[PDB]
RNA sequence: AAGAACCUUACCAAAUCUUGACAUCCUCUAGAGAUAGAGGACAGGUGGUG
RNA sequence: UGGGCACUCUAAGUUGACUGCCGGUGACAAACCGGAGGAAGGUGGGGAUGACGUCAAAUCAUCAUGCCCCUUAUGAUUUGGGCUACACACGUGCUACAAUGGACAAUACAAAGGGCAGCGAAACCGCGAGGUCAAGCAAAUCCCAUAAAGUUGUUCUCAGUUCGGAUUGUAGUCUGCAACUCGACUACAUGAAGCUGGAAUCGCUAGUAAUCGUAGAUCAGCAUGCUACGGUGAAUACGU
């Protein structure tokens, strides 16, 4: 246990949070209503560039915010698709009619969209060391102060777990005025599973 | 002297009835209210008549030796019937349910050691 | 074992004092509050990303 | 003709109000030694009473609330001295070089994880 | 007439202090100033290992911030405008009334 | 320690008698933050030296505390098999903090009923040369005495 | 233990297969799972096979043994020295 | 383990069940109680290897 | 309490502590020593923050997971029992071995929290646990709630005792379908070891060591455990 998560140290101070509403009472059930919600977008969703999901709520309302690398995937031919999503949650409990797409520009500029795309390569028998200095490349030639990443366990097959971690730039992980994005992926291979991490700072 | 228990002269009443068995310090207290005895004179100083109203109080609480017998048959009871308490009396465990494994001496006794 | 104590938990017993509290995100039996109905590791994972409401690391 | 020189310590808040006149010392509508258990709090109180002489000069009409009463003697004291340049301002000459206008932080201290309660650690043995 | 706000995050409290005076502006109406009410922090300590290792706690805690502002002057203009509370889905308006 | 010298906490003078030592005695037979028993034992002591003595109850008290207070400490060295018991000078300050803290571990040790008494025992028999608290400086004089042939190994 | 108000605590099927029996002369071996039951002062003359957790112990109740549960007189653990 | 009378209990003894305790598509009567009578590919495993 | 909102609090913003300054030692420059304001002076004090790596350290029993097996069992529902068993040894604490104390009565001074079918006042009954009725409060508004150590007097007079409260007997209170295994308590009776701990050993240089109570998480009920909160509160720290 050496770093914290550089999510959780710089939420409420330069972060904010995802799920924004107040519950005096039946706040337990308000939570799981969200991380239900986020279930069924994660998998339904799993092919779209999807990289957060902020849940708000206000007057029996479920207010719903998808940041999506890849717009019209989402949202379909006009709106036929977000429609399919919009009232497969409303069959959920209360009516949640507000889903808003937000797009992502700089889908290389995202931590979570680059380490999905690494995990998604390394599954497809890639090298797992190609797969980062190209990563990494894309970010920096985006104009990003520094990029770090890092794949961990069994490298390339082998029956001993490793950790492979390039960097390029600037990535204070100890200054809390620097919004560092990090997001960490799974890779399950046939040999296991593999640790993908990703410190994007711009 | 209360009914063949001699109890320790010099001492206030209050704190000299209760070296008789069978009768604490709530209940000498309770002497002092019945018999008209200040609760603070010495035995020694104690008059007869003192003496005499006192006494007739203390027979009436079980007082000795019927206490004792009272006690006894109630465990023998608990002894004959082999219900949980009374077969650890038996065998000097703690009856109520506490922690045998490492903290029992007031009912084990002497610690008996065995060598590794 | 696990998919069946916590239909078992889930499933109404008959008194009401043989019911217990899950975290319902993982079914972990031990150390769930009762604001969040999440055990001390579900707590730390979802307070990390930012999903539970007002929840921040104290640093008093 | 209040002089209301206000006076922290630990977690006590004392409202000192200095009033003209030759009288006792009123804790909380109380006399000084009928309120603080010993004089030796009643001596720390009058410390800025007799670093620049004003000694009994005043009826100190304190409300003090928070605290025991060691906190609430001090956060007289220093009441009293932010009070005494309330009254005339050219008292400090004498005041700072005794140290009476500072608020004392010498504050309790947290109960630090992994270690025993406060700075101490618990018993260590050897396996 | 006792209108009081309740917020996990301070800086929407503080907005809330705000917004709902000007909106008593609006009309004519004396209101009275943000009460600036005590915030109430609750704190939890978990063990941050997925095990044994104890002694090594994470602390959090979630301030719910609070407000109180009191119209003085009702007037219909502002029973009316009652509703245009911008609540950003996250602060808890409890009109007394 | 290793980085100079460290500042000492001070005393306010007595409420009583106005002496810094008279508060420092109280600070001595202080257990376990108790203040008002140890304000107690020590003006039940000094008014009763009073009645046994008959002097002024601080100047029997100055009395004894300079038949306590040491003049002569040991230290000490090492060359190697054998530990060099080096006599030093006490300090001043020292002094005082051995004078006092003679007083109540040597009045802690007898026993007639109280604390209170034995105190005023002990202080009435300290400015009479007499008392574990006198016999322990002469002890430590003693040693200092004897080790005179290592006063040149004071470091 | 109970209360005066709440009374003695005997399970609800124990005393029905009691004062099932009672109108007949001989006892029985009635076999017996409820170690929390009373023994009841009807509860005479009666041989209760009381689940030990592995058996079925058999205890014939006396006057005296009045007042405790059958708990009581059915040993769960065993214990030979050491 | 920040909560062992039942539960929790993952352990043991009895009463039991096998498409299952759970997916995914296809009011009375005994009886400790469960439960009983009357008013199919699949699942699952606190099983093993940190 | 009318009235004010003065003081204090409450919570938002905003000043301040930057070697600015004044000297003097280094002008190889950094730096260092003292002084001045100033509430705070030299990273002002605490918290969070734990690099490369190390220990094949811990976790397949939070969860997921490569592989390996069970799959009318290695799966599954119930009642009872066990997890609390006791020849003993080890670690971590609590309580005392009293007179700076026991008891007996009066008499003060906090902080931080929690609370909706919860906190539960006031009254009444009970020796007491507690029970009956209950106001108010979704709470800076009402409740938990009273801090206790502390102060003042009286009593004991060094005694295994008016210290100590382990352990048993009896009769009860609450919670729960159900306190026997194996709950917390309350009364009356009893009254153990223990007269300050050997060799060894740990902690700490301030509001610390020591000492007194309060609160919360879990929770039908159950803490000497943990996390937090305040009250009283030492002192030499020359020196390497």
């Amino acid at each position: 246990g050496q770093k914290i998560n550089p999510i959780g140290l710089r939420v409420g101070i330069i972060r904010d949070w995802e799920a924004k509403w107040y519950a005096e009472k039946d706040f337990a059930s308000l939570l799981h209503e969200d991380l239900k919600i986020r279930k069924f977008i994660d998998n339904e969703l799993k092919e779209a560039s999807v990289s957060h999901v902020e849940i708000e709520r206000a007057a029996n309302r479920i207010n719903i915010a998808i940041h999506t690398g890849k717009p019209g995937m989402v949202i379909g031919k006009g709106g036929s698709e977000i429609e399919k999503l919009r009232n497969k949650l409303n069959a959920l409990t209360d009516k949640k009619v507000h889903i808003n797409v937000i797009e992502i520009k700089k889908v290389d500029l995202d931590a979570r969209l680059v380490a999905e795309n690494i995990a998604r390569q390394l599954e497809n028998r890639a090298s797992f060391r190609r797969v980062q200095k190209q990563a990494i490349t894309r970010a920096m030639k985006l104009g990003a102060k520094g990029i770090k990443t890092q794949v961990s366990g069994r490298l390339g097959g082998a029956d001993i777990a490793r950790a492979e971690q390039y960097s390029e730039g600037t990535v204070p992980l100890h200054t809390l005025r620097a919004d560092i994005d990090y997001a960490h992926a799974e890779a399950d291979t046939t040999y296991g599973k593999l640790g993908v991490k990703v410190w994007i700072y711009r | 002297r209360i009914a063949g228990v001699d109890i320790p002269r010099e001492k206030r009443v209050v704190i000299s009835l209760t070296y008789i068995y069978g009768i604490g310090t709530s209940t000498a207290q309770k002497i002092l209210e019945e018999a008209n005895v200040s609760a603070d004179t010495r035995v020694k100083d104690l008059t007869d008549d003192e003496l005499g109203r006192i006494r007739e109080v203390v027979d009436g609480y079980k007082v000795e030796g019927d206490l004792r017998r009272e006690t006894n048959l109630n465990i023998k009871r608990l002894m004959e019937i082999s219900s949980y308490r009374g077969i650890r009396h038996r065998r000097g465990l703690p009856v109520r349910g506490q922690k045998t494994k490492n903290n029992a001496r007031t009912r084990k006794g002497p610690v008996k050691t065995v060598a590794n | 074992a696990k998919t069946s104590m916590v239909a078992k938990q889930q499933k109404k017993q008959k008194y009401a004092v043989r019911e217990y509290t899950r975290c319902e995100r993982c079914g972990r039996p031990h150390s769930v509050y009762r604001k969040f109905k999440l055990c001390r590791i579900c707590f730390r994972e979802l307070a990390y990303k930012g999903q539970i409401p007002g929840v921040r690391k104290a640093s008093w | 003709v209040e002089y209301r020189g206000t006076g922290r310590r630990k977690n006590s808040v004392a409202r000192v109000r200095l009033v003209p006149g030759e009288g006792n010392i009123t804790v909380n509508n109380r006399d000084v030694r009928e309120y603080l258990p010993f004089e030796s709090l009643i001596l720390d109180l009058n410390q800025p009473f007799d670093v620049t002489e004003t000694k009994g000069n005043y009826d100190v009409l304190v409300n003090v609330h928070g605290g025991g009463f060691t906190g609430q003697a001090q956060a007289i004291r220093h009441g009293i001295a932010r009070a005494l340049l309330e009254a005339d301002p050219e008292y400090r000459g004498s005041l700072k070089r005794a140290g009476l206008l500072t608020r004392d932080p010498r504050m309790k201290e947290r109960k630090k994880p992994g270690l025993k309660a406060a700075r101490r650690s618990p018993q260590f043995s050897k396996r | 007439i006792r209108i009081r706000l309740k917020a996990y995050d301070h800086r929407v409290i503080d907005q809330s202090a705000e917004k709902i005076v000007e909106t008593a502006k609006r009309s004519g109406a004396d209101v009275s100033g943000p009460i600036p009410l005590p915030t109430e922090k609750s704190v939890y300590t978990i063990i941050r290992a997925v095990h044994k290792y104890k002694d090594s706690r994470e602390q959090f805690e979630q301030r719910t911030h609070k407000r109180l502002i009191d119209i003085v002057n009702p007037t219909p203009k502002t029973v009316d405008a009652l509703m245009g509370l911008n609540l950003p889905s996250g602060v808890d308006i409890e009109i007394k009334l | 320690p290793r980085k100079g010298s460290v500042p000492k906490r001070d005393v306010l003078p007595d409420p009583i008698h106005n002496s810094k030592l008279v508060t420092k005695l109280i600070n001595k037979i202080m257990l376990d933050g108790k203040r008002g028993t140890a304000q107690r034992i020590l003006y039940s002591a000094f008014d009763l030296v009073e009645q046994r003595s008959g002097r002024d109850a601080l100047e029997v008290f100055e009395e004894a505390i300079n038949n306590i207070m040491p003049v002569l400490e040991v230290k000490a060295r090492r060359v190697g098999g054998s530990n060099y018991q080096v006599p030093v000078e006490v300090r001043p300050e020292r002094r005082t903090t051995l004078g006092l803290r003679w007083l109540v571990n040597y009045a802690r040790l007898r026993g007639e009923k109280t604390m209170e008494d034995r105190l005023a025992n002990e202080i009435l028999d300290a400015a009479n040369n007499t008392g574990g608290a006198v016999k322990k400086r002469e002890d430590t004089h003693k040693m200092a005495e004897a080790n005179k042939a290592f006063a040149h190994y004071r470091w | 233990a109970r209360s005066i108000k709440k009374g003695p605590f005997v399970d609800e099927h124990l005393m029905k297969k009691v004062e099932a029996q009672e109108g007949s002369e001989k006892k029985q071996v009635i076999k017996t799972w409820s170690r929390r039951s009373t023994i009841f002062p009807n509860f005479i003359g009666h041989t209760f096979a009381v689940y030990d957790g592995r058996k079925h112990v058999p205890v014939y109740v006396t006057e005296d043994m009045v007042g405790h549960k059958l708990g009581e007189f059915a040993p769960t653990r065993t214990f030979k020295g050491h």
